[PDB]
């Protein structure tokens, strides 16, 4: 219902992420996703296998973490709405999961250690769990940190009119948890960077106490 | 006068001229040419020879592969050299055109050394001579450009016109850095037996300090002369040689120079050197003795260079108006009277006496290719240097330039669109120049002739415009592409071409029951207009846009319309009849009584004109049985239809 | 910054990024150019000069090195990788090739060809006439293609045949194609309108039809927002831009001038898709930023969209473009190529 | 210049060259009593496209018409005809294996005698077909439908009084001068004093009235050509006989009171050029009439450009060596 495995003879996709862009984006009505995100809401706080798609796929979360980073949250300011307030309900509850995931997620050293498995005969390397998907898109010039610290910009830019308006107490959640998601990654920082430093791993990730620096492409100031 | 030589001879392999003659043709930039022989065996053996056709493409060197990086890299100069300013003033514009013409240069360089790369890489020692060939001849494009821009682009002042004259040979005169690395690279450099060979060349190229090193040499490896190279070496620095960075007047460096001149010859005097004939030699040299600097003639590879030593060592205060009398008299020393001046020296001679016409007249006959004389000769109307002469066919001498270097942009694939560039400059012949090329682009895709005709709309070259746009029209036709074929007469304008495609929709109708488009008959809105049978085949679609649109006695209308117009085609009024049986049969009238007299009008207007003749052929009955049939129909459903009108119509005058 | 501008000698008229691995880091390494015009045509791949060093003996190594080279047949007309070893190329000889990269070899090969995908018919005999193929789009392992034999082609990059084929879609030349769903495409023609097919339907007949209001402005080319199925971006003949919602009514949304001449390329940014880039025959290239979508607002008077002309002088003829990360990537008539590493600095 | 061969597999003597409007096509014609196209691939190869039997004489020219009007080729004789051919997209009957998409569209058949040239109008003229014949008549053809080329109307017989060997239309598109016609003659006969005439269409009798008659050019005359016209208030007119001769024809302006009547020229000899030492067989001048060529029994084609100070002169040499 996700298509977690793509076939490498399929022109078309199958699931939610053709229901979303073909029926949802048509309709300008989007239950099916906000529905589909409350069911991985609930069900991050009851835990995911580790061996979850193995077999079939590399082990592991983040074929779903993409279809909510690339496939809902990146597009959730380029789709169009009936409701103007929905497009701050899809923000709620996608930006929930995110929270969620980072709030029970706690750094360790075989994250940065590459875990290989044995897939039809070839040696193929595991899904990183979905936290340091997280913390590495938190710690990098992303567009899932500009498209949050845009949120962050448009929340004050709403709130400073102190007005009512369609759909305010989801902004103001979507903002919560765009702040809560920031809060972790400084409280979980130091770890990650210090066991990336140990692991040796060629990555590069910038604090977000620098990152929060970078000059915002809006507003072209530090305003972050 | 000009052409006096013989007239430049091609070489045809195979072609045996010896008694045979040829025939001919001409291309945009090939010209065919074939032979009349035929060999019909008299008892050989061996194969008949068939005829042979040869495609002889232009002298012009345009396909040397490596220069169309020289054509693309100086037309990118030529549109930054078009697109200046004349009101920049005659500070920063000359500025600006001596960076225009060291771009030029650079271009020339950078086509040159790939080229002798390209000599050095070649696996045969006949292709390796091709390319050395030409490497020499952009050696001396590069040469007289280096010349011609210290004379009339950056105009060199009396005093700095020496150092400008110096680097200029240095530049060119290469040898001297070649021998001075091999010299330098053995293992006691003052005993290369080449050693006193390059110090004698460093002192007549000016590189004293250069010369004082390599003299150096010699004096820690000789402690019997090194005391003597010494007093040699230190006058090689009291030398007064202009600094630019230096507030000093020419009669300052003139009388400094008489000071140092008087010093060099009181050692003479003294006989300082007559202890080393070289070094003898080198104060001869240096105090300009025109028969010392001759007894040096084997290490002066030209008489340009004797030339620059002669105003270092004899004249350093040279003016461009005193400076042809040195020219020639050092042309007339070195050549000596049992040999002629070549062609290069011709073209170095003209740029020292300054007429810019005998250079771009002698470059015009010793260069194969237009592209210097046109990017030169333009740069110098840029600099507003040129007689504007009127020739004897009304145009310009620039213009005459161009219009043969756009000419042979014009006989390329690609190059064309430079060449309308080339064309725009030029007053009294280039726009007819351009009209007699333009319609000839090979026209493969309808985006292709969309930039072509865009280049004649822009230049009001109107009967180009219907030209291409048939041409395009015709494509379409020949190809059946009936969208394409409509709307480029429509672009050409010509109405009997809109009539010509629309009896093609028309007869594709009869050929299917249907059109080809509809979407293209529909959007006609104004261009309908473009002729009558056109706004016939637009209404006879909207006809099938009343019909199949919710409507009826509108369709009728409007088919009474077409059919009394003296625009339908009377072949077809038996089908604009038939489109009537389904409105005339209708249990309400459609059609009232007198326009169902019209309706039977235009049957006796098909019918009672069909002639009586007789007997010839059998196969022709089948349609008569039809024709009748038709006919039939048509009078018992207008009759029914008048009929049920009349009753109609005439309760309607009385109730 | 700087745009780094190179002569070829030959015209390109199509430029495309190499596409990144999924997740990589890298930015774009390697383009594709194809030419048109010449004695020869050809396809090259090229790798951007490294700008950032020199070594001891002074050299300039920053320049575009070609990797590697292969002569066409025809001009060519349309370009596009189908995945990160093969390219796609239409030709005005009406064939349609696709090629293999050989990194081990720095080669380039031909993989498959349709010699005959486009051409024009006449009564009675297959003495078949070249027809040029003006424009291709790729969804792996499916390829369609359309060209001035107004036929549209269903290919597949396993499949010699056409797996379909529709003849006369139009009676003019078709320019462009895009797909806005997998079994759905529109195309673009010399009319001034967009044409919607889909593959499922058992006749040859348009799903939907848009145009312009009566005006016949020929629609050059055609792109579909990355994150919006239903939002279009087409170029006329006039130099308009047209944005378009292929749900709501017969016409576009938004109507913008963007050139003096026809314009040749038009793409939304692969990443950033509330950004735009246009090329034409006026020799200009303009990036536009905009950040309801704001390519969708009816009144571009309150809406802001900032209009940047990325080249310094206009050039002859800038046929096309490509944008993958911050590089950029222009080809021209003038024989060249411009580059830049960077688009936000 | 740089030469590229073909070989023609023509199966006697081919009579004439003659290139398409683009330069992409060309057309040859033999003693075989064949036609053949050769089109110019996109890799810069040429193929032997179609390969036909197009009369029953030897073919003595080829030509083209320009695009407007198609892919039209006309064709003359020694069996007195001229044919005209169009080339048909889709058209090849396998019925008939072998024929060409080259169809014969019509045979003109009135000239009594060898038919020696044929050449299309300028396009601004519409679709007409000059032919001339050694019945000493020029023939002037008109196609009033430019897609049913089997019908061709006569509209003109120029009785020239001597045998015609060759014809050139001149290429003028303004409005400022007439159409007109030069004919050459091979007569060999002493008592013909003048070997080239000139015709002028005068609207006002609707005939091609002779305007003049070049008195210099006793000798027999082999082709003829005039120069395309770059904007000049003249003519040029190139002429191949015992010497290559190149003349200009300049219009006297008619004082408002000469009704009716021709033009007259102020004619001058610009050129005169023996260096063939040999008989002069063809005249073909280059797209901007600057630069003209012609052929002889030296074996030589000659190049000759006016100067800038209109002094004509040989430019270069193309010659067969025998390797």
């Amino acid at each position: 219902i996700l298509q977690t495995v793509r076939i490498p003879s399929q022109r078309q996709a199958i699931g939610i992420e053709v229901e979303l862009n073909e029926i949802e984006s048509r309709c300008e009505e989007y239950p099916l996703t906000r529905a589909f995100c409350q069911l991985i809401s609930t069900l991050v706080e009851s835990s995911f296998p580790s061996n979850l798609g193995a077999g079939l796929r590399p082990p592991g979360f983040d074929p779903y973490l993409q279809f909510l980073r690339d496939s809902v949250f990146l597009r959730f300011r380029t789709r169009a709405y009936r409701r103007a307030a929905e497009k701050w309900e899809v923000a709620e509850v996608v930006l929930e999961v995110f929270y969620k995931l980072l709030r029970d997620y706690e750094p360790q050293l075989e994250d940065f250690v590459d875990q290989f498995v044995e897939l039809q005969g070839e040696e193929i390397i595991a899904y990183k769990p979905p936290g340091f998907s997280l913390m590495y898109h938190l710690l990098n010039e992303s567009p899932m940190l500009e498209l949050a610290l845009s949120l962050l910009e448009e929340g004050v830019k709403q709130l400073d009119t102190y007005a009512p308006f369609p759909g305010k107490k989801h902004l103001e959640k979507a903002v919560q948890h765009c702040l809560a998601l920031l809060n972790l990654t400084l409280q979980k920082e130091n770890l990650f960077m210090d066991l990336l430093r140990e692991s040796q791993l060629a990555l590069i990730v910038c604090p977000l106490e620098q990152l929060l620096q970078g000059i915002n492409p809006r507003t072209k100031k530090a305003d972050n | 006068e000009e052409l006096d030589g013989e007239p430049t001879v091609t070489l045809i392999p195979g072609v045996n001229s010896k008694k045979n003659q040829m025939y001919f043709d001409w291309g945009p930039g090939e010209m065919l040419v074939c032979e009349t022989s035929f060999n019909k065996k008299e008892k050989s053996e061996m194969v008949p020879s068939c005829p042979f056709i040869y495609i002889i493409r232009k002298d012009v060197d345009v396909y040397s592969q490596i220069l169309r990086k020289l054509f693309n890299e100086s037309h990118g100069i030529f549109l930054g050299l078009q697109r200046i300013d004349e009101e920049l003033t005659g500070k920063s514009r000359k500025s600006q055109l001596v960076r225009v013409s060291k771009n030029y240069r650079s271009v020339i360089r950078a086509c040159m050394e790939e080229m002798h790369q390209v000599a050095i890489a070649a696996k045969d020692p006949a292709n390796g001579r091709q390319f050395s060939s030409q490497v020499s001849i952009l050696s001396a494009m590069e040469l007289i450009w280096n010349l011609c821009e210290i004379l009339f682009i950056e105009v060199a002042p009396a005093g700095p016109l020496l150092l400008h004259l110096l680097d200029w040979v240095r530049l060119h005169v290469c040898e001297v850095d070649s021998l001075s690395a091999d010299v330098l690279g053995s293992e006691n450099p003052s005993k290369h037996d080449s050693f006193w060979n390059l110090v004698t060349i460093l002192v007549l190229q000016g590189r004293l300090d250069e010369a004082r090193q390599m003299l150096s040499k010699e004096a820690d490896a000789s402690p019997a002369s090194a005391g003597i190279c010494r007093i040699m070496g230190d006058l090689m620095r009291t030398m007064p040689i202009l600094s630019p960075g230096n507030t000093q007047t020419l009669t300052e460096l003139e009388l400094k120079w008489q000071h140092w001149h008087e010093e060099c010859e009181r050692y003479l005097q003294d006989s300082t050197f007559a202890t080393s004939p070289h070094l003898e030699s080198l104060l001869k040299i240096m105090l300009g003795d025109e028969a010392a600097l001759l007894e040096q003639k084997e290490l002066l590879s030209n008489w340009y260079h004797f030339l620059v030593t002669r105003l270092l060592y004899s004249n350093p205060t040279v003016k461009p108006i005193d400076l042809h009398y040195y020219a020639q008299s050092s042309l007339d020393l070195f050549l000596g009277g049992e040999s002629s001046p070549e062609p290069l020296d011709n073209i170095l001679l003209a740029a020292f006496e300054f007429d810019i016409h005998q250079v771009i007249k002698e470059c015009s006959i010793a260069l194969s290719n237009w592209w210097f004389v046109a990017h030169l000769t333009d740069l110098l109307d840029h600099c507003k240097l040129l007689q504007s002469h009127n020739l004897y066919f009304g145009s310009n001498m620039r213009e005459f330039l161009l219009l043969e270097y756009a000419s042979g942009l014009f006989a390329h694939p690609s190059l064309w669109q430079l060449g309308v560039d080339y064309f725009d400059y030029c007053p009294e012949l280039g726009r007819v120049s351009l009209e007699l090329h333009i319609e000839r682009i090979p026209l493969n895709t309808e985006q292709k002739a969309l930039k072509v005709l865009r280049i004649c709309e822009q230049r009001q070259m109107t009967e180009q415009v219907r030209s291409i746009c048939k041409i395009l029209a015709m494509k379409a036709v020949r190809n059946n592409r009936l969208g394409s074929a409509l709307s480029w007469s429509i672009r050409a304008k010509d109405a009997a071409f809109a009539t010509l495609v629309s009896d093609r929709f028309l007869r594709d109708y009869c050929e299917r029951g249907c059109f080809s488009d509809l979407d293209l008959i529909d959007n006609l809105g104004p261009a309908m207009m473009l002729s009558d049978r056109l706004t016939f085949l637009g209404k006879y679609r909207e006809f099938h846009r009343m019909y199949g649109e919710k409507r009826f006695a509108d369709a009728a209308s409007l088919l009474l319309s077409l059919m009394t117009s003296r625009i339908a085609p009377r072949s077809f009024w038996m089908t604009l009849l038939t489109d009537a049986l389904p409105l005339l049969e209708q249990k309400q009238v459609i059609f009232s009584a007198e326009q169902t007299y019209e309706l039977m009008r235009c049957l006796e207007d098909l019918t009672s004109r069909r002639p009586v003749h007789g007997e010839s052929d059998t196969e022709q009955l089948q349609d008569d049985d039809i024709e009748t049939t038709k006919v039939e129909m048509l009078r018992l459903s207008l009759a029914r239809n008048l009929a049920r009108a009349i009753i109609r119509e005439g309760s309607l005058e009385g109730s | 910054e700087e745009i780094y501008a190179k002569f070829v000698s030959q015209k390109i008229s199509k430029t495309r990024w190499r596409p990144l691995p999924p997740g990589s880091l890298q930015t774009a390494e390697t383009f594709a150019t194809g030419s048109w015009d010449n004695e020869e045509n050809y396809i090259s791949l090229w790798s951007i000069g490294d700008f950032g060093n020199l070594d001891s003996d002074g050299g300039f190594e920053g320049d575009h090195q070609l990797l590697c080279d292969i002569r066409h047949h025809g001009d060519v007309m349309d370009l596009q990788f189908f995945d990160q070893e093969r390219i796609v190329a239409a030709s005005s000889t009406g064939c349609v090739t696709v090629f293999l990269h050989h990194p081990n070899n720095q080669t380039l090969s031909v993989n498959q060809q349709w010699t005959t995908a486009h051409y024009h018919t006449g009564p009675g005999s297959p003495s078949y006439s070249s027809a040029p193929c003006t424009g291709v789009v790729c969804n792996n392992p499916e390829i369609v293609t359309v060209g001035e034999d107004g036929r549209i082609n269903l290919f597949r990059a396993d499949h010699k045949e056409a797996v379909r084929t529709i003849d006369n879609a139009d009676s003019s030349t078709l320019h462009a194609v895009t797909f806005l769903r997998t079994p759905e495409i529109l195309t673009v023609n010399s009319i001034g309108q967009l044409k919607i097919w889909d593959f499922r339907q058992q006749g040859n007949e348009p799903s939907q039809i848009l145009s312009l209001t009566g005006d016949r402005v020929p629609l050059h080319c055609v792109d579909r927002h990355p994150n919006q199925q239903h939002v279009v971006a087409t170029g006329g003949q006039d130099g308009m831009l047209s944005i378009w919602d292929v749900r709501q009514g017969t016409m576009p949304v938004s109507l913008l001038k963007a050139h003096e001449a026809e314009m040749w390329e038009v793409h939304f940014h692969p990443s950033n898709p509330e950004h735009l880039f246009t090329c034409s025959e006026d020799g200009s290239l303009w990036h536009w930023d905009a950040s309801i979508s704001s390519w969708l607002s009816t009144d571009p008077a309150k809406d802001r969209i900032e209009i940047t002309s990325l080249l310094p002088s206009r050039s002859l003829s800038v046929n096309t473009l490509d944008v993958l990360g911050p590089c950029l990537v222009c080809g021209t008539d003038a024989e060249a190529i411009y580059v830049t590493r960077h688009l936000f600095s | 210049f740089v030469a590229r061969s073909i070989a023609a597999d023509h199966k006697d003597l081919i009579h004439d060259v003659s290139f398409d409007f683009h330069g992409r096509r060309m057309a040859t014609c033999s003693s075989d009593q064949s036609v053949k196209v050769w089109d110019k691939s996109e890799s810069g190869d040429w193929h032997c496209t179609a390969s036909w039997k197009t009369h029953s004489g030897s073919v003595w020219r080829v030509t083209w018409a320009h695009p407007e009007f198609g892919q039209v080729l006309a064709s003359c004789s020694f069996d007195r005809t001229a044919a005209v051919w169009e080339e048909i997209v889709g058209e090849s009957n396998d019925k008939l294996r072998g024929q060409s998409h080259w169809v014969k569209r019509t045979t003109l058949v009135d000239s009594r005698t060898s038919v020696t040239d044929v050449k299309f109008a300028p396009k601004h003229m519409g679709l007409m077909l000059a032919t001339c014949s050694a019945d000493g008549i020029v023939r002037i053809y008109e196609a009033p439908d430019v897609m049913n080329l089997s019908q061709w109307s006569l509209q003109h017989e120029i009785s020239c009084k001597l045998s015609c060997s060759c014809i050139s239309w001149n290429p003028s598109s303004s409005r400022a001068h007439s159409p007109m016609i030069a004919v050459g003659s091979d007569d060999s006969s002493p008592n013909a004093m003048a070997k080239v005439q000139i015709f002028e269409y005068n609207e006002n009798t609707r005939k091609y009235a002779k305007a003049e008659t070049l008195m210099t050019v006793t000798d027999p005359v082999h082709d003829i050509a005039f120069a395309p016209n770059l904007g000049r208030s003249f003519h040029i007119l190139a002429i191949a006989t015992k010497d290559v001769r190149i003349f200009t024809l300049k219009p006297v302006r008619k004082e408002l009171t000469s009704s009716g009547g021709p033009t007259k020229f102020e004619i001058h000899i610009v050129a005169q050029f023996d260096n063939h030492n040999s008989q002069v067989w063809r005249v073909s001048w280059n797209i901007t009439g600057t630069v003209l060529a012609s052929s002889g029994d030296d074996g030589c084609v000659r190049l000759w450009k006016a100067n800038y100070m209109d002094n004509w002169k040989c430019t270069g040499i193309l010659k067969g060596n025998g390797s």
